[PDB]
């Protein structure tokens, strides 16, 4: 099989004795990318002010969040230092080498600055066809308000400011597409219902005003236990993080 | 669930006239619709209320399915015929996988898919358990939530063709009514809880978004239904604000976020008007001459001025209004949109004041 | 009619098609049924079979016979069989095509073909008419020197046939085993002669199917009584074999020559 | 099935941290910054003696 | 800030009526004591003032484990949610 | 060459087609091979199979690459697979048709389809040239947001591929098991959305087949030395299943949208 | 991981001209680079964009390694030659432990380390599985994070020398392209999760620090 084809081997020395993927020297093993994809990373983070929400905030949504195992399309700007120099996390880098998947994701919503209550819904039959989130007053009514019968969780910030949920796989097909394009008209159906786990909506439930500094919502994510990165195609070409901010100014 | 969705629900009945020398012929399409657990809205008994929501009599399989996101399995279509031992015919009912309309549908094509042939010889009931033929395992529901949230289309089509035309005698009714009913097959399943596609009819009130509402400019109302020369030689109905000519009611500012193929529905008070429409070629579309309430409208643009064309508050009026709006959208010839516009008979009563309209759009 | 449903309707399924019948049939078989053995001596290429496509009951023609055109011996159908059936999908120029009907799709890519056939004739009259049809088959009849003389219903009574009593509204099935001068029929117009030779053969002309009036269709004199009645045909294949794989356009289909 | 669980709640006393003084003969709950979430300890060999703090 | 309670069935009869009408004078007794589980009252216990934004109370509910939907009669006619806010303005 | 006949030529037969090879191949498999189980949950209609038609090694394209247009990463082939192959028979208006090729004749009468594929790449160079090709496959690649970036031969080396050493003149076979978002692909343009809905899907686009230049084609500087070389492709299907019987014209085939 | 990093990735190819009477001589250095799982940036196919970041076509062993802090084991260097039965040569490829550049590198020194001698006589592919020779058990990755965060150097060097120069004939191409490829040996391992040295190329935009800008 050509991908691993090694003809006419010329090997001067014997192989190097094993450490069981680090288990001999350190106390743990490192043999599967799936394990690393289960270590949380930043999915999206933003600040929301009263001006971003509807004039009359009738317990409306704060964030409409599309759920992709390969993460969102990052926007590196002066306001987002992480995406600019850290770029994409490990999970989007891992995901890029595989075509398909079939599992769920585990999220962690951290809301700071708000004394009210937060509601979270999962819309598996309504996933976005764009790789960017929708904020506040730009969210359509169909999603801006709590829908019935969807799997949900409602949490008071007074008890805990961190929400922990696991989003399931509810798709009509065999696989979900990894690394999908937002420019897709020839296969809209694939992009619409065979790509994302369904939008996750994060809203507020109370009359408390938002501080002038605003509230900050940080969504971390990771792969669930039933998740699988399925068919290994090539890796795409990469960029180097050390080529964002140069070492010509070692401290900056 | 299986015990619920197994119960048959009634669909829109239809008449089958043996004396219709035009329709009662071999190859004629009697009845057809897409196959999915929720029935198409126009194949279900309805009750409309001015300024309120329509009530639909959904079958048990349709109600339950609107609670879940996915669906799959066979569907039992029971057909009940109002006949007696004199009547006779043969029908060919077919299940066409991967087709959503009858645009390319003929008997001589339908026979090339899964189908059954029924004989009406002293038989009044039979069931056509249709298959489930899909390129995937679960199929997304058709109707979803507000603003068509999470909606999609049906995967297949069912069609009833006339093989051997209906025969009666002189001492026997020449019309045979057919009542279609629907239930889930033994192999039917429902996947995933979602926002109900439906709501109860205990309260059919609804508050349309104020931001989408449009009306006539000040001084351009009250309005009435009438004619003017520069619009098909004043044979078609439009809304005027006076009897001097070029006094055609103008619409206020129409927001740019409104879809181009969208027609409109009256929200507040309205008017009654006498109109008609002759049967259109290749369709069963006609409006008999009668007094109808104004329920729908289509926007006719002439330069920087926007005018409104009236449509009757009737399920067929809803369809013709939508089709017309679509024709204006593709810049169809003005001469070819003419047969889809209600006729002018006589000026109607005026409105108490301005009339408010809200944007809507159908499949 | 003694039940809420009318009564029980008998059912016949083949492939993905289901036919319903309500009465006792009239049946016949054109010749002795058999399993072929000499077809294997005709082609060294493996004979393909497509039972889900060919064993399917397919709908043929509807023919409308009225009181005013129903005389003794009137021919409602006179067709070369199975040629007329397999070639029933024509274009604007009356040129047949095997490309749209799944049952006929193997005929487009094969040069030679063989099968047994069955023909059903459905008439759905009311309770108050009277008349009689005869559906008969004549093996390679058009090639006989007295073919036109065998067209009389008196002659049809002697060839394999079935009867339809309009007064009883019975269905009827005629089985037609394959019999031909060769162990295969041709699907298209191939191997015509040259300047000197004339070897010309019609595609799929195993015989002639007749549907004729045994007793003229009669009705009540009343105005609103149906003076017309449709006759519908269904056909299917039993042992369909195809051999001689070719491109679907290596050979053409001509406009079919009709019978007198 | 969704049976109720009316088992009485227990009284518990919240404290911000575990023992500061204890250094032996006890476990210490903590958030280990590792990929392996079990009881993990660095590897050893004769190249690396045992602690000579006796 | 979240209260969790289960409300029991304490009715003198066999069944409780589902989908009961508020316009009921011929069967007041049925409507009064054979329809609802009994009122639930939510009150405040303290002297603290209510903020100018006010307090918000959200009551969610679901069926208990001992609950049964009992006799299947027809479904009533329904309205469609996609006929509230139209898709003519897909974002609004 | 040491015999009266040149030497022994290896042979590979399938259906009624026989392919000859003379050298040791380069092989690979796109994904793990398996027997499908969830396809049965997609359609209640019985899945028809036509092994003598589909298991047939069929000839695809010939593509001619010259010395003057052979640069590193030059794309001799960039095609949606198996779409481009199944739809290789077009009319005057570049509209595909499934009616002439026996291997594709089941695609005309069925709505949904599935199979595993195998692709052979044949190059017949002389003894005096040098160069290298890479044939690779990318599952549903055109839908990926970085598809054009994966076109570089450095990226192709990581996806399933085979190599052709022009200096050795070896044949090469790439196995491509079926993997898709759904247990079936569509044969034609069906179930597009309506006024509100947009469910649009390309027929038979399981992925993208690449044939690119790993090492540019080089030749002797002599005038009468061939500066050109033809690259021919062959394809066949392993587990071809078809379901959803329809009339061959109930759905139409559009002019296919090309890749960048 | 082992199933991923075992897949060969392509490195920057190079031409080997038989008619170059200057370069095509015994002792000439054809190709050389430090040995480490991430390949040197200048030995990898690139795409540059004005005002944006460079795209690098990293092999699977390089991509995976950029996710972890440490690495160790043998590396398989497969060499593919664009030749036909007329071409002939002999190459000496060597693994020099503890060297990062060719500043003191000659054929007559390279022969004094672990090395292999390949004959191009009707052979187009061969693999040189190089050893892992280090003064420690794990070796820190070379490329790290922004501002060269946690970066280091490679431990060893691989070099290809001309033993017997390439020969062709007049009826045959005088240039033989060489395509180097890289994969992990069966003894390869990756220690410790760290900030990825890499990012996707879906968005190659970057905002350089305003404080460093000059004009």
């Amino acid at each position: 099989m050509e991908r691993t084809f090694t003809p006419n081997v010329m090997q001067p020395t014997p192989l190097l004795p094993t450490t069981n993927d680090g288990r001999v020297t350190f106390g743990e093993a490192f043999n599967d990318l799936k394990d690393l994809a289960r270590r949380y990373q930043l999915y999206w983070e933003g600040t929301i002010l009263e001006g971003n929400l509807r004039a009359i905030r009738r317990n409306s949504a704060l964030v409409q969040l599309p759920l992709y195992p390969h993460g969102l399309r990052i926007q590196p700007d002066v306001n987002n230092p992480i995406w600019n120099i850290m770029r994409d996390g490990h999970i989007p880098v891992i995901s890029s080498g595989f075509r398909y998947f079939r599992g769920g994701l585990r999220l962690r919503i951290v809301v700071e600055g708000l004394n009210s209550c937060v509601w979270v819904q999962h819309h598996p039959d309504r996933p976005s066809i764009f790789s960017r989130p929708i904020i506040g007053r730009y969210i359509a009514a169909k999603d801006a308000y709590r829908n019935h019968a969807y799997a949900a969780y409602v949490q008071n910030m007074s008890v805990n400011r961190t929400i922990e949920v696991e989003v399931p796989f509810y798709q009509p097909g065999l696989y979900g597409m990894l690394n999908a394009s937002d420019n897709n008209t020839a296969n809209s159906f694939d992009r619409l219902r065979f790509t994302g786990l369904g939008d996750l909506l994060i809203g507020i439930e109370g009359e408390q005003p938002i501080p002038k500094e605003g509230i900050e919502i940080s969504v971390y994510y990771s792969i669930a236990d039933d998740f699988s990165f399925n068919i290994f195609c090539g890796f795409p070409p990469m960029v180097y993080c050390d080529e964002t901010y140069s070492a010509a100014t070692p401290d900056l | 669930i299986s015990g619920i969705i197994g119960v048959y629900g009634l669909l829109k009945p239809f008449d089958w006239n043996a004396n219709d020398t035009g329709r009662n012929v071999g190859g004629h399409l009697l009845w057809s619709m897409p196959v999915h657990p929720q029935v198409d809205k126009d194949q279900v008994i309805q009750v409309m209320t001015q300024s309120k929501l329509t009530q639909y009599y959904l079958p048990p399989i349709s109600v339950v399915s609107s609670l879940y996101a996915y669906t799959r399995g066979s569907i039992k279509y029971k057909f009940l015929f109002g006949n007696n031992p004199r009547h006779n015919a043969r029908l060919l009912v077919a299940y066409i996988p991967g087709i959503s309309s009858d645009n390319r549908l003929t008997l001589e094509r339908a026979r090339n898919s899964a189908h059954v042939v029924f004989s009406l010889n002293e038989v009044s009931e039979f069931v056509f358990t249709v298959p489930y033929i899909t390129d995937t395992m679960w199929w997304p529901r058709k109707y979803g939530g507000p603003q068509a949230a999470g909606e999609f289309v049906a995967p297949s089509y069912i069609c009833m063709f006339i093989l051997n035309p209906l025969v009666a005698m002189e001492s026997v009714p020449s019309i045979v009514t057919i009542v279609p009913m629907i239930a889930a097959g033994d192999d039917f399943e429902v996947a995933v809880p979602a926002q109900p596609a439906v709501g109860l009819s205990r309260n059919i009130d609804v508050i349309y978004p104020k931001d989408s509402i449009i009306s006539f400019k000040s001084g351009y109302f009250p309005v009435y239904v009438g004619s003017w020369h520069s619009f098909f030689d004043s044979t078609k109905a439009i809304l005027r604000y006076g009897a001097v000519s070029d006094h055609i009611a103008q619409l206020g500012n129409i927001p740019a976020n409104v879809n181009r193929k969208a027609f409109w529905i009256v929200v507040g008070d309205t008017i009654k008007f006498k109109t008609k429409l002759d049967k259109i070629n290749g369709t069963e579309w006609f409006i008999p001459e009668g007094e109808y309430t104004l329920g729908y409208g289509v926007v006719w643009r002439d330069g920087a001025y926007a005018y409104m064309v009236p449509y009757p508050l009737t399920p067929l009026g809803e369809k013709i209004a939508q089709y017309t709006a679509s024709l204006l959208a593709s810049n169809t010839a003005i001469s070819q949109i003419r047969p889809y516009i209600p006729d002018y008979i006589v000026d109607s009563a005026a409105s108490k004041d301005n009339i408010l309209w809200s944007p809507i759009e159908d499949r | 009619m003694d039940r809420p449903e009318g009564s029980e309707e008998r059912t016949v399924q083949t492939s993905n098609v289901v036919l319903g019948e309500t009465n006792i049939e009239s049946q016949d078989i054109a010749s002795k049924e058999y399993s072929p053995t000499w077809d294997r001596l005709a082609s060294s290429e493996v004979s393909d079979e497509y039972p889900m496509l060919t064993d399917r009951w397919l709908f043929w023609k509807s023919v409308k016979w009225e009181v005013n055109d129903s005389a003794f011996g009137k021919m409602l159908v006179q067709e070369k069989f199975p040629q007329s059936w397999v070639q029933m999908d024509v274009n604007v120029n009356n040129i047949p095509r095997y490309t749209n009907i799944p049952n006929f799709i193997p005929f487009n890519i094969h040069q030679y073909m063989r099968a047994d056939f069955e023909v059903k004739i459905y008439v759905n009259p009311n309770d108050f008419v009277s008349g009689w049809l005869i559906m008969a088959f004549l093996y390679q009849g058009s090639e006989m020197f007295d073919y036109k003389l065998r067209r009389n219903p008196a002659a049809l009574m002697q060839m394999p046939h079935v009867l339809v009593n309009v007064g009883a509204a019975n269905e009827a099935t005629l089985k037609i085993p394959y019999r031909y001068v060769r162990p295969f029929m041709r699907c298209k117009d191939i191997l015509r002669g040259d300047n000197l030779i004339t070897g010309v053969t019609e595609p799929l002309n195993m015989g002639v199917l007749f549907v004729e009036v045994l007793i003229p269709f009669r009705t009540s004199a009343a105005s609103s009584a149906p003076k017309s009645l449709d006759v519908s045909l269904f056909v299917k294949m039993t042992n369909a074999k195809f051999t001689g794989m070719v491109d679907g356009s290596i050979a053409l289909l001509s406009k079919p020559i009709a019978l007198p | 099935d969704n049976p109720p669980d009316p088992t009485p709640a227990k009284f518990f006393v919240p404290i911000p941290s575990h023992s500061w003084a204890h250094g032996t003969n006890t476990s210490e709950p903590t958030n280990t910054l590792r990929l392996d979430g079990g009881v993990v300890g660095v590897g050893r060999s004769d190249d690396i003696g045992t602690s000579d703090t006796a």
